[PDB]
């Protein structure tokens, strides 16, 4: 009753199963999937991939990446995603505080690309583990 | 004037009874 | 055509479609919703459905405007959605062209100047209370931190903004009578047959959009 | 006299300038949804509900600039 | 006005019940089951 | 005298100017309904349906405009 | 006298101009509308709601050049 | 005398005015039709139906203005 | 007479060439807010209120506009 | 006679303003053309059709503008 | 005196011509201040604070026109 | 007397409001199809094909303008 | 005499006129620098020091017109 | 008289609007060939012809408009 | 008489003319150098050195406007 | 006698009108030129060969209204 | 005598057309510089060197109109 | 007389309709001249000469202006 649904990290397939609703956070915003879509190849940013099983509404928790809209047969290759809610969110917290601490005293250049994409997973870790 | 007075009266006692049943 | 009062003197020379049209208009909106809250079931039945999905439909669009408070103002703003429905049904509809008046005519209340401005001093008065109440009593929201400019801007606003929903109320009903006068004065009624359900359209969001401008700018005296 | 004449120049640019506006904006109104259709053939409901309305509200302008200027043709106070 | 009106009276009483009756049946079968 | 050329002038802007706002709207908005239909095939049907249903409303505007330009014309109350 | 005919001249401008404006921007908002329906259902009520508000809000701009075309037009006291 | 030639210039930039747009308009549509079947080989029925539809529209208004031109020409209740 | 005449030809000719502007930047604003309504819902919040800054602003040009268009009718304090 | 003067500059302001869309309308319209050509050298068939089909109609458009000042010079019924 | 009339049409020509500009500019940054605050939801106190700075210079230019225009009207040297 | 000055002022203006068209279009055309000539030019013969069909046709809008001038210049059946 | 009415029209087209460009100068002014404000939210000191700049210099710009209207309206050198 | 000075305006008039737009056309081909060329010169010979073609129709659409003003100044057969 | 108020209308012309350009030029100079400044904030020193070199070319622009004006008004050696 | 100012007005707006789209037309060229020695300095010759032919055709139809025009100016035949 | 009166208004919108295009080619050249000296700060000298070499070219074309003006008004050898 | 009031006229529209087109060009070659430097240093000699060449060509255009207004002014065989 949906499209062809394969998230895959690098080592693995995550979950290959199929969903109705999915909101794609990309570079350019959160945007909408339909069965049967026109294909679009966009990017997908640091951020949050939203599923609907038309049961239940889930988020699955990514690390970045980049997605593939073909004909039904969708494919999303992404850096880390974990399925699901695998976490709760006090040692996620416990990891926000240590990435805005460290954030000081990584102050260097290249330290501040990394410490800002610590931040944008951390930030996405828990904005995932909500739910 | 009285346009307006019955504007009131009319919205207060339709608020009353008509709003929170 | 005649749009002016007649002399039913009361004190000051009073407009005459405005007291007769919107006090029928009342009338049958109250007898609308007097009669049929009289015995309702614990089930949404036959009017109580139509009622309370008008209702829910201004819970909606006053829950997502104003601010923390907005249910005491959802009275006002919902008798304002039913008056401006009501009354484009009623311009739409209700036959007064057969009737004859010996001084004026009589086809809506808004076609005047009484009930449209006095919509916008309600709704004003309201604005200034509610920015007196939720703020402080020395200075409203005319106090200017930021900008030494922009002080007598902010009351000048604050009375051109009532005017303005005023005068858009204006130029819709005003333009909706001469839609209908005129294309029922070309020839028989053989060519309103498309325009009608242009206008029905316009009447029904013309509704819509009053009851949502009232809804932001109640919410600009929570601001 | 001349009165009807100007008043007739005024319906007729005033048909014209109402047709210029609507025009371009229809066409990248509907242009658009158009295009957001083939992009999601689900929310074809909801595109057809904006489309409607807002293509609606722009033959509500012609019908602004018509109904002027059939008033000043058929219904008009002074000539 | 006879028979001009008749048919927006029609789409009324129809159509209008016809579209307020599927939204209707949504949120009854949600708030029952 | 100069009330029927004013009229006739008047008709003759007035189905004009009605042409070049619709003109390039059905342009842009054909253009992308054409290329809805060339990106994804599936929904031809309700692609061309809102199509032909903005179609219908700039050919409101342009039929607005001609009815105006006629009623001018032929059936011209002034003169 | 001929203060009727640039009275009525003048409305015939003013709801001409009037009514070119404000029709291309409700066609660039409704189409950001539409092109966002496809983009993004999830807020299809927002969607619908900042539709009617500006789209009221320009045909309010049409509305307050067209209550001076018709106080030129039907309602003058100048004439 | 004077209303003949206000008749013929009036057809004149009748035909001019409203030939300056759907001409444009008939550039962009078809422009992006031909895009659009050089792009993909499958919808080119469907393509060619709904532009030859689109355009006719066009043709149509231009058409309009060709007859108001024709009757401003030939047979005008004024001269 | 002419001289005061064309004070409510001004009015006319004023209120037309006012109106224009701010269709063109209400639908750009309206556009652009639609589409961010589309691309975060979530903020879309705060984006409403910019967008009643944006509201207010633009008002607030069109109806300082429309008190001297209509002052030109009311209040002659030349003549 | 005036008649006469007025019917000709008609017909060349007719032609004048009747060659400027469907220029600038088919240059578009044949650059899309040979650019779908530079995509893909496979639907050849169907874009020659269409773009000379379309090329055709604005053909048409100017001739409609061009018939139009030849009735006005050649066969012209009151002059 | 002409000088009068002058003044009067020379107002609201400078209200018409002062509200064009400043109204599709004050749309633009609008519209690229809500595509801002729709990409971040952070930085929403700068934005506030710009467009507050540039759209308080905006509403200075068309207060400009007002008030020059004011200065016609009412407080003139010369009628 | 104005007979032949009349047609001689439409035939320069004509042919002056001609060339300001497919000039443009022309040259949209031809950048179009040498941009794609320079992308793909597995299609030369087909491309070139269409460039001088799409060139005929401009020259073909253009010397219609050119000889209808010349009708207005040489043979004028009225002088 | 006519030397005011000239003085008069002259200042009105001046403001206007001087408050056309810098309208839309200040809008895509101000839309870029939202634009860089949204993007980035580390220096906006120094964009704000360098819009401030830009815009005093384009509000010269338009006072410049100011003073010209005002040296025409009030302290005019020929009456 | 006033008929050679009709033909020496309408000559002057006819190559103004004649230059205006070859000059862009040209240009605009001149551009996307050299972006061509730089991308891709592979085929500088079809593209020299190509582009000399082009320009070959391009001044054919101007030197159309030169012949018929040389018409108007050195030899009119009317005077 | 008609010289000084000629001289006048001149100088208003001249004024808005020069000043309508400038403000489109120096706002969408800044808008870009402010997106600039954006993409780097590193070297705002050589940034602000040329945008200020390039806007104050334009003021140069607007001054030599404002000094024609200004011997067009007090410094006139005609009268 | 009003035919030689009928030729200088002519010759004046002859390169007015010569002048405005050619400096469009080679700003395009170069521009675009200028871009594709910085995209590739392999095709440098024969970029900078397509740019001398191009930019000399349009100054062959520049030099055509300079010459027209000085036809105009000193060796009239008429006058 | 009316000579002098044509001469200052050529003079004044002599100056004005001059100046009025340059603006926004030095403002579209001053964008695409300083949006390029943020994409590379290495080659300022040489972007500083041509910027300055095109924009005392632009300021040629402002002071080639400045000079006419001058030349105009003083320095008239008829007036 | 008033040839040379035409005379003057004709000046100095053609100073001003001279420097306009050139302005736009100059500015788009200047601005995407210097995007290209930004891009690639490498050639900036071969990037100069033709930006001079370019920039030269346009001066070339308006040199011609300079030359028929000085033609105009100076040495004029009329007056």
């Amino acid at each position: 009753m949906t499209l062809n649904l394969c998230v895959l990290t690098p080592n693995r397939s995550i979950w290959n199963s199929e969903v109705k609703e999915i909101i794609l956070s990309t570079n350019s915003g959160q945007i909408g999937v339909l069965p049967n879509h026109a294909p679009t190849a966009t990017a997908v940013d640091i951020g949050i991939l939203r599923i609907r099983l038309n049961d239940q509404w889930l988020t699955l928790a990514l690390m970045g990446g980049f997605a593939r809209i073909g004909n039904n047969e969708i494919t999303i290759l992404v850096n880390d995603a974990e399925r699901g809610s695998d976490i709760d969110p006090q040692e996620a917290q416990q990891t926000l505080e240590i990435a805005e601490a460290n954030l000081r005293k990584a102050e260097g250049k290249r330290q501040k690309i990394e410490a800002n994409l610590a931040l944008r997973r951390a930030r996405t870790r828990v904005e995932a583990s909500n739910t | 004037p009285i346009i307006m007075a019955e504007f009131l009266f009319l919205m207060f006692a339709l608020d009353k009874i008509y709003y929170t049943p | 055509v005649g749009q002016h009062f007649y002399w039913q003197i009361g004190g000051f020379q009073i407009h005459g479609q405005v007291l007769i049209t919107s006090w029928v208009v009342i009338a049958i909106l109250l007898g609308s919703a007097a009669i049929a809250v009289r015995s309702p079931q614990t089930i949404p039945t036959g009017g109580q459905n139509f009622f309370e999905y008008v209702l829910e439909f201004i819970r909606d669009v006053s829950k997502t405007q104003i601010g923390e408070e907005y249910r005491p103002w959802v009275p006002f703003i919902g008798t304002m959605f039913l008056f401006i429905f009501v009354s484009n049904w009623s311009g739409a509809l209700l036959p007064w062209k057969i009737i004859q008046l010996p001084h004026g005519e009589l086809a809506a209340p808004t076609n005047d100047i009484n009930t449209t401005v006095a919509l916008a001093l309600l709704t004003s008065v309201a604005y200034f209370y509610a920015g007196l109440t939720k703020k402080g009593l020395g200075y409203f929201g005319k106090y200017i931190q930021p900008t030494p400019i922009l002080l007598p801007i902010n009351i000048l606003e604050d009375f051109t903004k009532p005017l303005s929903l005023s005068f858009r109320l204006f130029g819709n009903i005003l333009a909706d009578e001469l839609v209908v006068v005129v294309l029922v004065s070309l020839v028989p009624l053989v060519v309103p047959i498309p325009v009608m359900f242009l206008g029905l359209f316009t009447s029904g969001i013309q509704a819509l959009i009053f009851a949502t401008l009232a809804a932001a700018y109640i919410g600009e005296s929570l601001e | 006299p001349l009165i009807a004449a100007a008043s007739v120049i005024a319906a007729g640019l005033a048909v014209g300038l109402a047709s210029i506006g609507p025009g371009v904006g229809q066409g990248t109104a509907a242009g658009q949804a158009v295009e957001g259709i083939a992009r999601q053939p689900e929310a074809e409901g909801k595109i057809r509900g904006t489309l409607l309305l807002s293509l609606a509200f722009m033959e509500a302008l012609t019908i602004y600039g018509l109904v002027v200027a059939l008033a000043l043709l058929f219904a008009n106070p002074f000539v | 006005n006879l028979i001009n009106l008749s048919v927006v009276l029609g789409v009324l009483i129809f159509f209008g019940k016809g579209v307020l009756s599927d939204l209707l049946d949504n949120r009854k079968q949600r708030i029952l089951n």
